[PDB]
């Protein structure tokens, strides 16, 4: 009735800080994984040169 | 060029039966090929 009561009480606030920390620790991970990606392509001038190839020019 | 010529030059258009549909289609196909290799 008591005693455990009040240490819960006393706990409260530390595991509210911690927790919220690790929430902000969570989104600033999944922020940092985003990396914008670039894929290169065969560039057309290539083929425009195969082109002239089988064109026999 | 030093020198007579043999014979005259012309406009190369013998082959003047080409296509715009056959010409598109045939540089499409080598494309595509392209593209998957």
């Amino acid at each position: 009735d008591i005693m455990v009561p009040s240490f819960v009480y006393n706990k409260l606030p530390v595991i509210h800080f911690l927790q919220e920390k690790r929430a902000e620790q969570k989104l600033r991970r999944v922020l940092d994984e985003t990396y914008t990606e670039w894929t290169e392509e065969l560039d057309q001038a290539h083929v425009t040169d195969a082109i002239t190839r089988s064109l026999n020019i | 060029i030093s020198g007579v010529s043999p014979l005259l030059y012309f406009p190369p258009t013998t082959t003047s039966t080409t296509n715009r549909e056959d010409q598109i289609n045939k540089n499409t196909n080598i494309a595509i090929q392209m593209i998957k290799r």
